[PDB]
DNA sequence: GTCCCTGTTCGGGCGCCT
DNA sequence: GGATGGCGCCCGAACAGGGACTG
């Protein structure tokens, strides 16, 4: 039936007037499905016959639903759409199997003709105008509208999920320890009661269901486990992802590295130590969908590593609030992260991973506060509260960070473990200048116009060197001049700089970045024993940061 | 029952659309209850996707009680928002006590052509039920025009209460009420108990302030009686800064020591000329930054620097170089510090003196990630107002130059 | 003013669930 | 083949904000 709930009221946005685009010709198999969806939903109410009063029209489609048998009629909105009112989406997220509790009784049934027993709005249905061929010169084309809701609509996923809330809330006040999961017209149903008094309550919800319009098939209605649920099967003690079945090809394109990537993300919550980082790395700078790429030796070696992860057998537990969470991360290379949520050791209520490369420099304490907050967040939404963390830091080296950083960084509660490879500092910076040690002077300048550029340094032992730069900037510059104090000092060194651009990267401590130049710096700030850095203003004539100035600037500046 | 005053947004501003963040589980149960009360006694009406507006909503919970407090970010409303002299004698009390009084906006009613932006969601625990979308009925707490529709209805309320007692400031701002005096520790609280006598008769907290102890950090200098070349170079950088703030310091006799190509570490006699210009130069950051005028038509804007061990700087200004305020914050030393929860407590600290002294908010540069901010920042937060705020990578230099020893 | 560098937000594609 | 909405990931693109530079 249609259910008997007021409708929404929908507008189009100022100005603008119902679509007039004409139907693209058919299949003949489509038609005589269209036809037969037509003729009875004319019969039920759910769409009226117009005239020659109704201008407006918008094509239809028919493609295979997921019980592959039957059709699903379609419409091209996409021109209404963009002059309908904006809506505010109310489905704020996707239901997680690892927040579920243990219930005692379990049921998972789903609504039948879901968009197709809400009514529309009466104002609104005109727009939705469309039109069905048949067998030409037996019998001409038909033009039907919609009463209800249609496929393909904007509003039509926000208005249905919206009026499914409506109709649940008197159930859910009168039984609020009955928890039903909503998501568009799937329900899942649980209870703390015996499997007969159970039943009793389904038949209840079934009833109220009813009363509103909507009604439950026997076919959809899952009565033993394991249950078939956002594409999960929950069993009574455990659950488990339905199949992955990765792309085998051998000439992979970029859109076959979309998905075989898209598969992985999605097989990471549960499959722990999935890694994407090399696969994604040549999807860059790429501009078409066929484009095929090779895949690199870190790729087929990335590749082959979660093949062999797929080929083992791994589940999820429910949630226990009484006891706590906890989540413990794992390093892998090229700043990719895995972490693993249990509250009994070995009892993963799911997995994940972090590998968003943040920043143009960074370092691997980054990364994990990084990922401890990504995992905060997640954990909020799925079971309303803070995990404990088990983090492969040293409480030392976590102290030793957030004392010299200049920004408030702070992780919850958490325990070092010993899993390599752990999480370390590679350098300091000395906070004193170093006795004994050579005191560099650098600088470097670069011209705007002509793009060349000229790093140097001058010592307080008479030493001075002067490199020239071809296609370099004025940060580069003071960036090489930099890299050239370390490259012909000893272990011990002290540089005086006026970039506080540079600075202000290496006080960072970075082992990463986007810049080979800047690498090439961290490369030797890791060998060297001690650094001290200092600052002085640039073209105030402090020395020995004016014979420096006056060296590199010869020649591409005044 | 009172009849509704018209209210409209900004020419060419269209209303809020900010999505709902992510809510622990024991505020949804608080908002949960609240909304479910709000909704029986008319303040709030279920509504569905056609509103296109939202404005995010949490809770926090006071220190020492069981009950928690609906908070509705609306700044980003009140920027939209279509837009009584600034007690200046509220910074001289010896206490000043902060009253919520935000429960006397629902007495009166909310234009009802302008009920659709102040839209807001309650979120679900793993998404186990789409968003429950309301609108306020009543004029909502924390909104810009709940105190100025009121503001009439509040003078009534106040005025026998400021004739009974001349020597007492009653400021108002948002959803507070600042209450000061010279009276005594005992008495002031026994007179704040006669305010909440004399408000609860029409219908229907923390901590306590005191404006008398709010000092500036200048700008000082080190003192040493043996000086380096690192020494000098840091020296001479922090007060070739400081000299765009104060235009008197000088750092020529300074210099003129570092000349040639020496070692860090190699230690330089001040001649006297060089150790008289640091003299004039600690004496020249003791006076006030001068020309100096407060803007209202500006935001006041407020940077933050970490300066670890627990302390922390900050400055209130509205053009470069020109503050109106510098001081510092400090808390606990201890091993188990949160940044974080220091760093709201510090922005609170410092909104409500900019509450006090000019009365309004100011906008807070913070130096923390925006990932890590917005996930811990509603847990420790205590005030019915919000600031706005953006994040930044401050230079290490700004924090050595307000730097303390 | 311009050039440079780095930040966040946005929408494109894919993955998953009427 | 030809629709919509949610969330996730990754990427490149279009911004905004701050610092340094020419004469
Ligand atoms: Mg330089």
């Amino acid at each position: 039936p249609i259910s008997p709930i007021e409708t929404v009221p929908v507008k189009l946005k100022p100005g603008m007037d119902g679509p007039k685009v004409k139907q693209w010709p058919l299949t003949e198999e489509k038609i005589k499905a269209l036809v037969e969806i037509c003729t009875e939903m004319e019969k039920e109410g759910k769409i009226s016959k117009i005239g020659p009063e109704n201008p407006y029209n918008t094509p239809v489609f028919a493609i295979k639903k997921k019980d592959s048998t039957k059709w699903r009629k379609l419409v091209d909105f996409r021109e209404l759409n963009k002059r309908t009112q904006d809506f505010w989406e109310v489905q704020l997220g996707i239901p997680h199997p690892a927040g579920l509790k243990k219930k005692k009784s379990v049921t998972v049934l789903d609504v039948g003709d879901a968009y197709f027993s809400v009514p529309l709005d009466e104002d609104f249905r005109k727009y939705t105008a469309f039109t069905i061929p048949s067998i030409n010169n037996e019998t001409p084309g038909i033009r039907y509208q919609y009463n209800v809701l249609p496929q393909g609509w904007k509003g039509s996923p926000a208005i249905f999920q919206s009026s499914m809330t409506k109709i649940l809330e008197p159930f859910r006040k009168q039984n609020p320890d009955i928890v039903i999961y909503q998501y568009m017209d799937d329900l899942y149903v649980g209870s703390d009661l015996e499997i007969g008094q159970h039943r009793t309550k389904i038949e209840e919800l079934r009833q109220h269901l009813l009363r509103w319009g909507l009604t439950t098939p026997d076919k959809k209605h899952q009565k033993e486990p394991p249950f078939l649920w956002m594409g999960y099967e929950l069993h009574p003690d455990k659950w488990t992802v339905q199949p992955i079945v990765l792309p085998e090809k051998d000439s992979w394109t970029v859109n076959d590295i979309c998905k075989l990537v898209g598969k992985l993300n999605w097989a990471s919550q549960i499959y722990p130590g999935i890694k994407v980082r090399q696969l994604s790395k040549l999807l860059r700078g790429t501009k078409a969908l066929t484009e095929v790429i090779p895949l690199t030796e870190e790729a087929e070696l990335e590749l082959a590593e979660n093949r062999e992860i797929l080929k083992e057998p791994v589940h999820g537990v429910y949630y226990d609030p009484s006891k706590d969470l906890i989540a413990e991360i794992q390093k892998q290379g090229q700043g990719q992260w895995t972490y693993q949520i249990y509250q009994e050791p070995f009892k993963n209520l799911k997995t994940g991973k972090y590998a968003r490369m943040r920043g143009a420099h960074t370092n691997d304490v980054k990364q994990l506060t990084e990922a401890v907050q990504k995992i905060t967040t997640e954990s909020i939404v799925i079971w309303g509260k803070t995990p404990k963390f088990k983090l492969p830091i040293q409480k030392e080296t976590w102290e030793t960070w957030w004392t010299e950083y200049w920004q408030a960084t702070w992780i919850p509660e958490w325990e070092f473990v010993n899993t390599p490879p752990l999480v370390k500092l590679w350098y300091q910076l000395e906070k004193e200048p170093i006795v004994g040690a050579e005191t560099f002077y650098v600088d470097g300048a670069a011209n705007r116009e002509t793009k060349l550029g000229k790093a140097g340094y001058v010592t307080n032992r008479g030493r001075q060197k002067v490199v020239t730069l071809t296609d370099t900037t004025n940060q580069k510059t003071e960036l090489q001049a930099i890299y050239l104090a370390l490259q012909d000092s000893g272990l011990e060194v002290n540089i005086v700089t006026d970039s506080q651009y540079a600075l202000g990267i290496i006080q960072a401590q970075p082992d990463q970045s986007e810049s080979e130049l800047v690498n090439q710096i961290i490369e030797q700030l890791i060998k060297k024993e001690k650094v001290y850095l200092a600052w002085v203003p640039a073209h105030k004539g402090i020395g020995g940061n004016e014979q420096v100035d006056k060296l590199v600037s010869a020649g591409i500046r005044k | 029952p009172i009849e509704t005053v018209p209210v409209k947004l900004k020419p060419g501003m269209d209303g809020p659309k900010v999505k709902q963040w992510p809510l622990t589980e024991e505020k949804i149960k608080a908002l949960v209850e609240i909304c479910t009360e709000m909704e029986k006694e008319g303040k709030i009406s279920k509504i569905g996707p056609e509103n296109p507006y939202n404005t995010p909503v949490f809770a926090i919970k006071k220190k020492d009680s069981t009950k928690w407090r609906k908070l509705v970010d609306f700044r980003e409303l009140n920027k939209r928002t279509q837009d009584i002299p600034h007690p200046a004698g509220l910074k001289k009390k010896k206490s000043v006590t902060v009253l919520d009084v935000g429960d006397a906006y629902f007495s009166v009613p909310l234009d009802e052509d302008f009920r659709k932006y102040t839209a807001f969601t309650i979120p679900s625990i793993n998404n186990e039920t789409p968003g429950i979308r309301y609108q306020y009925n009543v004029l909502p707490q924390g909104w810009k025009g709940s105190p100025a529709i009121f503001q009439s209805s509040m003078t009534k309320i106040l005025e026998p209460f400021r004739k009974q007692n001349p020597d007492i400031v009653i400021y108002q701002y948002m959803d507070d009420l600042y209450v000061g005096s010279d009276l005594e520790i005992g008495q002031h609280r026994t007179k704040i108990e006669e305010l909440r006598q004399h408000l609860l008769r029409w219908g229907l907290m923390g901590y306590e302030l005191h404006p008398d102890k709010w000092t500036v950090q200048p700008i000082v200098l080190p003192e040493k009686d043996s000086w380096t070349v690192n020494d000098i170079q840091k020296l001479v950088g922090k007060l070739n800064w400081a000299s765009q703030i104060y235009p008197g310091i000088k750092v020529r006799q300074l210099s003129k020591l570092l000349r040639g190509t020496k070692a860090l570490t190699e230690v330089i006699p001040l001649t006297e000329e060089a150790e008289l210009e640091l003299a004039e130069n600690r004496e020249i950051l003791k006076e006030p930054v001068h020309g100096v005028y407060y803007d209202p038509s500006k935001d006041l804007i407020a940077e933050i620097q970490k300066q670890g061990q627990g302390q922390w700087t900050y400055q209130i200004y509205q053009e470069p170089f020109k503050n109106l305020k510098t001081g510092k914050y400090a808390r606990m030393r201890g091993a188990h510090t949160n940044d974080v929860k220091q760093l709201t407590e510090a922005v609170q600290k410092i909104t409500t003196e900019s509450i006090v002294i000019w009365g309004k908010t100011p906008k807070f540069k913070l130096p923390i990630q925006k990932e890590t901010w917005e996930t811990w920042w509603t847990e420790y937060w205590q005030a019915t107002w919000i600031p706005e705020w953006e994040f930044v990578n401050t230079p290490p230099l700004v924090k050595l130059w307000y730097q303390l020893e």
